């Protein structure tokens, strides 16, 4: 009767004001 | 707008846009949706392959022609392409202004519509750190006013995961189901697209040709949709037309070549047989006998069913062959199967199934469900058989397996493929399935109790019987009982044995040479019909290659020897002769 267990950083563009 | 979006009706006058034939359903519902309120923005969601954009760009071209509602005859289309807009983006509103400038000359005329092709992208478009604006956004309120209607295309798992997603816009947006055409549909698109392809490429297809392609390439093509998988055989059977013959002399396309562009894109074997690989099937058999002797059944049954395939007479969803070898230990199953895949020069997917006797480790030839660490390696058996679509899967031992191996079996014997965690489907029509199966083997050994003993093959069928369901043995091409070898099988085995060693020999330099009596010595000594030919190699390791490996690494046989074995008759012991030379 044995059992098994089974087992945010993005980069960004910047604009400069125009 | 000139370089943000390009008009496509313009573009349909010079001859762009190809023309459009079929799909009068989906036009009808494009043009209605347009004219009314409540949605007017049509959606154009399909499958990818189904002609969604032909749909959009092939409305352009029909209204330009003709044949359309007076309403809709002088309403211009457009198609907006977003790359254009983001590219001279690098400064504050930058987008702003192409975007507005743009809904302005649309949204004023009242009469321009503009064809978002994977409309999916523009729900994004940017991030960039505090204007927080999106081209989804910018036109959200002019679609919810109403005054601009917008043609859009999106795939069935986009549509879901993405358009779905924001639900203002998919609750403005009018879906339309796109889905692939029937046989003499598809045919007909490609009658239609005939003479732009010919034009091209300076050759003329026939009637049958056309219908060949579409039966043959949804025949052996899967991934594809019917009507980009039919046109991909034309545009390539016209290019290798054109291009095979330096002097041009064919140029018309025949039946012939159609199936040999299906063959090449669906990586199938069959096709007309060529002279060189006929004779090579022609002496399957005998090169299978000369290498492995007796079990002559079981290479008549692999040869019968491989030359059937090429000829044509095979099973249209299911594999070549499924072969169950069983038999006493020692006897030839593996050998065959594998000197079957160098004979043919095919890849040989030998998958040992010891490893899989755990219900949870037969996730790893179908590969792990999605979210796991091991979802991205994949299934082991599909991406196999994707690599290898003509090969010989060797199941050894699947006797050992879990149960569960032997339900994923049962889908491959019929149905003919398997669908992984990714979900691809792996086609198994080529492939030669044979799993080697011990089961029953120590009735086989078993010595019955009397004076004679019994033939317990019957108990071992049953003992199979038990281990695999009547379902399985009934999907099964042929069960073969492998027999014991005989004492002139053996001497073969002998033979071939000593060849073996011949070439290792070969490679140090050295020549052996067995008289016919010692090989008959050897023979009595090591012959055992319940244990097999492998006794044979014990008894050539410790009677030859023993004695050599000491002369080799010091004596006489370290350079350029030579042998000479005999059997002394008087002392009945085998005689080992090593000439320096
Ligand atoms: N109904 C049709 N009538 C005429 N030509 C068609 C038709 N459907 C498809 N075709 C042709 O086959 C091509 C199929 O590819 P496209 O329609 O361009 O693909 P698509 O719809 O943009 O693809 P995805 O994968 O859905 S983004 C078309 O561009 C035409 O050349
Ligand atoms: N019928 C045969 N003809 C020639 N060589 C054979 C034959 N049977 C076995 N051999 C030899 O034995 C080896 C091949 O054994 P395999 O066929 O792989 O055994 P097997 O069928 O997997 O064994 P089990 O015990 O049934 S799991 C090679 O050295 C072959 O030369
Ligand atoms: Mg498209
Ligand atoms: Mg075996």
């Amino acid at each position: 009767k044995t059992n098994d267990w089974l087992d945010e950083k993005v980069r960004d563009a910047l604009k400069p004001p125009s | 707008t000139e370089n943000f979006t390009t008009n496509l009706n313009q573009l349909a006058r010079v001859g762009g846009i190809d023309p459009l034939i079929g799909r009068e359903k989906e036009l009808e519902r494009a043009i209605q949706v347009l004219c009314r309120r409540r949605k007017n923005n049509p959606l154009l969601v399909g499958e990818s392959g189904v002609g969604k954009t032909a749909i959009a760009e092939g409305l352009a071209w029909r209204i330009v022609q003709g044949d359309v509602p007076e309403v809709m005859a002088d309403c211009t289309i457009y198609s907006l392409d977003i790359g254009s807009l983001l590219a001279g983006t690098k400064y504050r509103g930058d987008f702003e202004k192409r975007f507005k400038a743009l809904l302005k000359q649309l949204e004023q005329d009242t009469n321009s519509i503009l064809f978002i092709d994977e409309i999916h992208t523009i729900i994004g478009a940017g991030a960039a750190s505090g204007g927080q604006v999106d081209a989804a956004n910018l036109i959200k309120p002019l679609l919810s006013s109403g005054k601009i209607r917008v043609i859009g295309s999106t795939t069935y798992q986009e549509f879901s995961n993405i358009f779905e997603k924001d639900r203002a816009l998919a609750r403005r947006f009018q879906k339309i189901d796109i889905t692939e055409p029937s046989i003499e549909e598809t045919v007909q698109i490609i009658n239609g697209l005939k003479p732009k392809y010919e034009a091209h490429h300076d050759v003329r297809y026939t009637a049958k040709a056309v219908r060949a392609a579409v039966e043959l390439a949804v025949k052996y093509i899967n991934d594809r949709h019917l009507p980009d998988k039919a046109i991909d055989v034309i545009d390539e059977a016209g290019a290798r037309a054109r291009l095979m013959p330096v002097s041009k002399r064919k140029k018309t396309v025949n039946v012939a070549d159609i199936e040999s562009v299906v063959a090449r894109i669906a990586r199938i074997p069959e096709k007309s047989v060529s002279q060189s690989d006929r004779d090579t099937l022609k002496n399957l058999g005998d090169r299978l006998k000369m290498l492995v002797f007796g079990q002559d059944k079981a290479i008549e049954a692999l040869t019968e069913a491989i030359k059937m395939a090429r000829a044509g007479l095979g099973h249209e969803h299911k594999p070549v062959g499924s072969f169950l070898f069983a038999g006493p230990t020692g006897v030839g199953k593996t050998e065959v199967t594998v000197q079957l895949s160098k004979a043919l020069g095919i890849e040989l997917l030998r998958f040992d199934m010891s490893e899989y006797m755990e219900r949870h480790t037969v996730s790893r030839l179908i590969g792990a469900p999605p979210g796991y660490v091991g979802f991205d390696q994949g299934g082991l058996l599909t991406d196999a058989v994707i690599k290898h679509p003509h090969a010989v899967l060797l199941l050894d031992e699947i006797e050992k397996a879990h149960p569960d191996v032997f339900n994923i079996l049962l889908q491959v014997m019929d149905n003919g493929t398997l669908t992984d965690n990714n979900g691809r489907k792996a086609d198994f029509r080529n492939v030669v399935l044979v799993m080697t199966t011990n089961a029953g083997v120590r009735e086989t050994e078993r010595k019955s109790i009397g004076l004679i003993h019994q033939d317990n093959s019957t108990d071992a069928m049953e003992e199979i019987k038990k281990i695999f369901t009547p379902e399985f043995r009934n999907r099964l091409d042929n069960i073969i009982w492998f027999d014991h070898l005989s004492t002139d099988v053996i001497h073969q085995v002998v033979d071939k044995f000593i060849v073996e060693l011949q070439v290792q020999l070969d490679q140090k330099g050295v020549s052996l040479e067995v008289s016919q009596e010692a090989r008959n010595w050897l023979a009595e000594k090591g012959y055992d019909r319940a244990m097999g030919a492998r006794p044979m190699a014990r008894v050539i390791q410790d009677n030859l290659k023993k004695p050599l490996a000491n002369e080799l690494l010091f004596g006489s046989l370290v350079d350029g020897g030579q042998v000479t074995v005999a059997l002394d008759k008087e002392k009945n012991e085998l005689t080992y002769g090593f000439q320096s030379a």
